[PDB]
C-alpha cells in the first residue's frame, strides 16, 4: 500500500530518509573528481558492501502504487569574496583623462577615453573598496597619465564620500571654513568636465548606494555633463580673510600646499569645474537633475542579494512547466534560496581619527598620495563599515514530489541567477524525507 | 517584428517546434524602424516621428 | 622632471 | 461578475484590422466626418512621374 | 481528480511549484521596462522554448474538479535610506525668528515665521541625524536671519539632547557647576519665545523619540508656550563667586565669551527665556504640562516600522473583501509584512569624547559654530548609537486560494501603507506550492 | 488500536515522551563510565524504582496493530577549538632550507627538505593563527637552520597578508615609498626559491582562504615554481633619490638595517627572489597562473563548516538503506547536522595600531623578530578577526520511524563526517515524541 | 559688519 523496497533488506514503511552528501570517502576518490560543491555526483545507497557505481546499480523504489513527494531541508555554506570576478565586483568602466597637449599653436588639445579597471579580489569592507578603486584611477594615471602632460590638478573621476556643501554661506559663495568639512555622509563619485563613469557591468555601483529609478533599462551610465546643478563650491581663502582684518573673502582659494590649481570655471565664479553627484541628488533641480533618474540608497557590500536555484534531476520530478534535459545550466528547479551572504555593521569612531593614525599605521599614504588637495584627498572613513560575511544557510523547502525509482547515483547540482555553478561553495548537502501524497 | 540592420541583405527567422493545426497562412511586409512606435509600453522615449 | 606621485613630506 | 471579458495580447493588432475590415465592406474613398473616416492617399501623378 | 495540467506535457499531480520572479534575462528585455521591482511582470511559464508573451497565451491548469490554494513564501529585500524624501523624513517644518528690527522711534519689532526645512537624503544615525537638523536650522539663518538683524543670541529652536538641570540647586536657583552638565540623556527640543516646532507632515518626530499620547488626531505642533514650566535655568557665575571668596553666587552668568546673551527674563530671575522639551516632560506640572498629551519614547531610527502589502492579482483569488481591479495601487492583498529595516544598536564611550575628538578630526567645527553658548553648543554624542540597517526578509505568508488557470505572465505587487509601490526594493521574488483543498 | 503500554502502568494513548539524556545519576554510575557525551547508554525508563540494567529488561511498547514513529529533536552543544589535532588543524607541512654551506671549493650547496610543523591546540583567531604559524617555520630553523648555514636572510616559506604591490611604479619598477604599505588585505604565502608548503593533511588552507578550483582531487601542494609571475618587487631607495636631489631611483634597497639580503634576483633587476601568492592570483597570467587552479575565499576560522550524523540504533527504524549492525562506526543515521560552531566577526580598528603597542604590551617581539626586513616582518593584523566560537545547538530532526518495542537502554551515538565519535561534545540529549503512522 | 557665524580663533 505504502511500502519503501531496497535491493534485499527488510521492507520499510511510510517513511525514511534518502541522505544527499559530497563528503562520502568512496564516492569523492571515484565519481566527482573534476566537479565542485555545486555540481556533484553522490551515491544515496549509504550500504557499507558494493562499490559505488555497481550502487549505481540499486534503486530505491518508493510503492508503485502510489505517487510520493518528499520534505527537502539543506544546508548550504559559501564563502565568498565582497569583490570577486565572478560576481562582478572586480571591474568598472570610467572615463579619464589620457593626454594634455600644447598643440596647433594656440590650442590646449585634452584626449579622453574610456578604459577598465580592476580590483585585487577580496578586499571586503565598503570605505576600503573605494580606496582601491580610487587607487586603481591613479594606477592609471601612473602608467598612462602623467607621461602624456595630464597633471594630477586635471585627474577626472573619482569616488569620495561627503558633502562638500558644508560650509557653504548663501551670500559668500563659498565653504567658510576653508575646508570641505571632513566627515562621511554618503559614497559619491567626483567628475571633471568631459569625464565620467559607467557600472553597465559591474554590481559595484551598488556598493556605492546609486541604482536607476528604472533597473531594467540595461545602462548604468552616468557622464559629468549628467551631474548638472551641483558643482563643488570653492574653498574661502581663510588666510587672506583673517589676516586682512572692505573684507577679501571674495577670494576663493585657487590651490593649496605643493600648488594644484582647483580647476574653477572662471577667474569669477566661486564654484569650481568638480561636480558630485551626491550634491545633484539633493541639491539640484529635483525635476530635471540627477535626483529625477537614479535613488540615493543604503551601500550594502555584498553588492546585491543574489539567488541561487537547486535541482536534483534525478530523483524529484520536474516541477510544472520545467523540462526534463541533460544540459546542467537548465536543470528543472526544485528550491530557490538566496546566496548565504550578509552585511555586518560595526563602529568605529575611530574612522577619521584612524584615517588620521591609519597613515602612521599603514607605513605608506599610497591611500592618500594628495594630502593637501581638498578634493582628492582620501575620502573620510565612514562611521558604521560594513562587511560581507558568509554564513551556513540552514534552509528549508517544501515537500516536492518524487520518482517512485530512485536511482543508485543522484547528481546534486546549486546554480546562480544566470544559470551556472558557483565556485564559492564549500559545503552542500540535503536530506529528504518521503512520504505518501495520495494513489495511483 | 523582426530587426533588418542597416545594409542587411539576408533576414532569417525561426520557429521552436509547435503545433500548425488550422494555420492558413503568411503574409508580409517590411517597415522603417523610425516609423513604427514601439508598443510593448505604454510610452516611447525613443519615438521622434508623427 | 618625474612625478612620483607621493609626498615624501609628511 | 468582476471578470474582465476583454483579453488582449501584444502580439494582435486592432488597429490594422479596423483598417482592412472597413475597406472590405465599403469604399474608403469616401470621407466620413464622425470617425475621421478619412482615408491616407498620395497623388499617382507623385509617386510615379509620367 | 487533482491533476496539474501544462500545455503539452506530461500531467503532474499533488502539488509542484510556481516561481515569481524577476531576475530572469528574458523578461527583463522585454517585458518590464518602465517597471521596477515593486511593479513587474514575469512568466511563470520557465519553459526554454516560447518567446515570452507567447509565452503569456499558455497557461498552468490546476484540475478543474477540485478548490487549489498554494503556500507563498516570499524573499523581500530593501536598501532605503533613514532619512529620505518618499518615507516623509527629510522635511519638517520649525518657526525661527525672520527679522530683529528698531522700529517707531522706541519698539523692538519681532518678526517670526514658520519655514520648511530639508534634510540631504541618506545620512544616518539619530546623533547625526539631529545635528543635520540643528545645521539646517542655522542655514537658514545664513540665508535670512543676521541679514535681517537677528542676532546668533537669540535663534529659536534647537534640538539637543541632555537634561540642563542636573547641576541645579534648590536654594542657589542655578545651575552650580556653571556649566549644563555635557552627557546626553534623550534628545529633546529647544526654543524660544515665540517659536517652536512642527512635525504635522513628518517621521522624524519619532526620531527624536516625542509621540502624541492621542497619535490619530492629525496634528502635531509643539509650540514655545506650550513648554509650560521648565525653562533651562541658568549657570553660577562660576568665575565671581569663587574669586569672591556674602558671597557673589546670586550671579547668574550672563553672556559668555564672545559676549552672546543667555536671554534671562529679567535682571532678577535665575531662569533663562530658554524652554525644554524634557524639562516640561519630567520637571513641570503632570497634570497640565507637556506630560500630559506627548509621551517620552525610545528613539528608533528606522522612524517607524512601516508595513508592505503584496500582491498577486493574477494569480490568487481576491481575499475575502477586497473587490478586483486594475488600478495599481488598490490590487487585492494577499501578505503583509514589515519593511525590512531593523534598529542595529552600537556604543560609542568615544561619543563626547569623541566630539572632543571628533571636531578636529573632521576639520571643521560646522556643526558646533558657537562652542562656547552653553546652549547652541553641539549637543553630547549619546552612548550607544542607532543606525536603521537594511535585511533580507526572507518571509512566508500562508496557504491562499488559487484560480484554477494561472496566467503565463502573473503581475507581482509590493505596496506600502498609503498604497504606492516602493522604490527602495532590490529584490523580490516568491515560490508558490499549489495544492489541493476540496472539491467542486 | 493505537496504546502505549508499558511494565504496570495505565495505558497511554495516541502519544508521549521518551527522553534520551546523559546525566541522570544512576546511569552514570553504572552503565557509560569509559564513554563519553557521544556514545554512550542511558536508560528511557525514567522509573524512579528498579536498578537500572533491571530496567533494561522493561521495554515501552508501541501498540504492535500500526507502524509507530517519532518526532526527534535534539539539543547538540560543544566547545571545539579552533586549532586541534583531531580536526586536522593543528599540523601542515611546508618545505624549508635546511642547510647553506660552501662546497668543493667553488660551489653553493642548498639542501631543502619537507617538513611537518605543529601548532598548540587551541589558540583561536585567524591572525594569531597564522603568527603562531610563521612562528613554528622560525621555532624549526632555531633547530635546524642556523646550525647548518642558512641565514635569516633566505627563510624559506612565510604566511603574511598584504599586498606587496601597492606602491609599485609602473616606470621605476619599484614601490616607491621604500616601504611594502603595511595594510591587511588577505592571507597568502610567501615563498623563497626551491621551497614551499603543502595542506594535503590539513584544514588550516580553508584558515587561509586558499582553496583548490577542484576540491576532490586530494593533494594541496602549492611549490614556489608554482607562483610564476609576482615575486614581490623590490623597494625604492628612499634615502639615495631623496639625498640625491639623473635621479638615483634604479636603485632598489638591497638590505635594510641589521644587513639581510632581499634576495633580488641579480645586480639589475627590480624585482625579488621573494613570490608572492595574492600577487600570482590577481596580478599574474589569468590563463596560466595560480589563479587558474586555486581560489581566493573568505577566510573562516572554524576551518570548515563540518556535519556530525546521529544514531539511535536501538530505537529508531534504520534508514531505508542502511544495515543494521553493531560496529558503532556504521550504525544507521537518523540525522544530519552541521558540528555547533560559528564564525563570530569583530572590529579592531586597533590592528596594526595596536600590533604596534601590541609588541610593547606583550613584552617580547616573539612573533616580529624582524622588525626591520620589510618582508619577514610581522604581517599586519587585518581589521575584522574572526574566532570560531560554540554555540548550543537545537536542531530539529523529522518524524522517523520507530520499533514497536523499545528497549530500557537505548545508545545514543554521535559521530562525524568520517564516522568516529568527537571528544568535543559537552552536551548531547534528544526528546522523542512517537505517534502512529498507518496499520498493519 | 558680517558675521561668518564660525569661531575660527580655535
Amino acid at each position: 500500500r505504502n511500502s519503501i523496497r531496497y535491493s534485499e533488506l527488510a521492507p520499510l514503511f511510510d517513511t525514511t530518509r534518502v541522505y544527499l552528501v559530497d563528503n562520502k570517502s568512496t564516492d569523492v576518490a571515484s565519481l566527482n573528481y573534476q566537479n565542485d560543491h555545486s555540481n556533484f555526483l553522490t551515491t544515496v545507497i549509504q550500504n557499507n558492501d558494493y562499490s559505488p557505481g555497481e550502487a549505481s546499480t540499486q534503486t530505491i523504489n518508493l510503492d508503485d502504487r502510489s505517487h510520493w513527494g518528499g520534505d527537502l531541508k539543506t544546508i548550504l555554506h559559501t564563502n565568498m569574496p565582497n569583490v570577486n570576478e565572478f560576481m562582478f565586483t572586480n571591474k568598472f568602466k570610467a572615463r579619464v583623462m589620457v593626454s594634455r597637449s600644447l598643440t596647433k599653436d594656440k590650442q590646449v588639445e585634452l584626449k579622453y577615453e574610456w578604459v577598465e579597471f580592476t580590483l585585487p579580489e577580496g578586499n571586503y569592507s565598503e570605505t576600503m573598496t573605494i580606496d582601491l578603486m580610487n587607487n586603481a584611477i591613479v594606477e592609471h594615471y601612473l602608467k598612462v597619465g602623467r607621461q602624456n602632460g595630464v597633471l594630477e590638478s586635471d585627474i577626472g573621476v573619482k569616488f569620495d564620500t561627503r558633502n562638500f556643501r558644508l560650509g557653504f554661506d548663501p551670500v559668500t559663495g563659498l565653504v567658510m571654513p576653508g575646508v570641505y568639512t571632513n566627515e562621511a555622509f554618503h559614497p559619491d563619485i567626483i567628475l571633471l568636465p568631459g569625464c565620467g563613469v559607467d557600472f553597465t557591468h559591474s554590481r559595484l555601483s551598488n556598493l556605492l548606494g546609486i541604482r536607476k529609478r528604472q533597473p531594467f533599462q540595461e545602462g548604468f551610465r552616468i557622464t559629468y555633463d549628467d551631474l548638472e546643478g551641483g558643482n563643488i563650491p570653492a574653498l574661502l581663502d581663510v588666510d587672506a580673510y583673517q589676516a586682512s582684518l572692505k573684507k577679501p573673502v571674495i577670494k576663493p582659494l585657487t590651490e593649496d600646499s605643493k600648488k594644484r590649481s582647483y580647476n574653477l570655471i572662471s577667474n569669477d565664479s566661486t564654484f569650481t569645474q568638480y561636480r558630485s553627484w551626491y550634491l545633484a541628488y539633493n541639491y539640484g533641480d529635483p525635476q530635471t537633475g540627477i535626483r529625477s533618474w537614479t535613488l540615493l540608497c543604503t551601500p550594502d557590500v555584498t553588492c546585491g542579494s543574489e539567488q541561487v536555484y537547486w535541482s536534483l534531476p534525478d530523483m524529484m520530478q520536474d516541477p510544472v512547466t520545467f523540462r526534463s534535459t541533460s544540459q546542467i545550466s537548465n536543470f528543472p528547479v526544485v528550491g530557490a534560496e538566496l546566496l548565504p551572504v550578509h552585511s555586518k555593521s560595526f563602529y568605529n569612531d575611530q574612522a577619521v581619527y584612524s584615517q588620521l593614525i591609519r597613515q602612521f599605521t599603514s607605513l605608506t599614504h599610497v591611500f592618500n598620495r594628495f594630502p593637501e588637495n581638498q578634493i582628492l584627498a582620501r575620502p573620510p572613513a565612514p562611521t558604521i563599515t560594513t562587511v560581507s560575511e558568509n554564513v551556513p544557510a540552514l534552509t528549508d523547502h517544501g515537500t516536492l514530489p518524487l520518482r517512485n525509482s530512485i536511482g543508485g547515483v543522484q547528481r546534486v547540482t546549486i546554480t546562480d541567477a544566470r544559470r551556472r555553478t558557483c565556485p564559492y561553495v564549500y559545503k552542500a548537502l540535503g536530506i529528504v524525507s518521503p512520504r505518501v501524497l495520495s494513489s495511483r | 517584428l523582426y530587426p533588418i540592420p542597416a545594409n542587411a541583405t539576408n533576414v532569417p527567422i525561426s520557429i521552436p517546434s509547435r503545433n500548425w493545426a488550422a494555420f492558413r497562412g503568411w503574409a508580409f511586409t517590411r517597415l522603417k524602424t523610425k516609423e513604427t512606435p514601439s508598443l510593448g509600453s505604454g510610452y516611447d522615449p525613443y519615438y521622434t516621428y508623427s | 622632471t618625474f612625478n612620483p606621485v607621493y609626498p615624501y613630506d609628511t | 461578475s468582476q471578470l474582465n471579458a476583454v483579453v488582449d495580447l501584444q502580439d494582435r493588432n486592432t488597429e490594422l484590422s479596423y483598417q482592412l475590415l472597413l475597406d472590405s465592406i465599403g469604399d474608403r474613398t469616401r470621407y466620413f466626418s464622425m470617425w475621421n473616416q478619412a482615408v491616407d492617399s498620395y497623388d499617382p501623378d507623385v509617386r510615379i512621374i509620367e
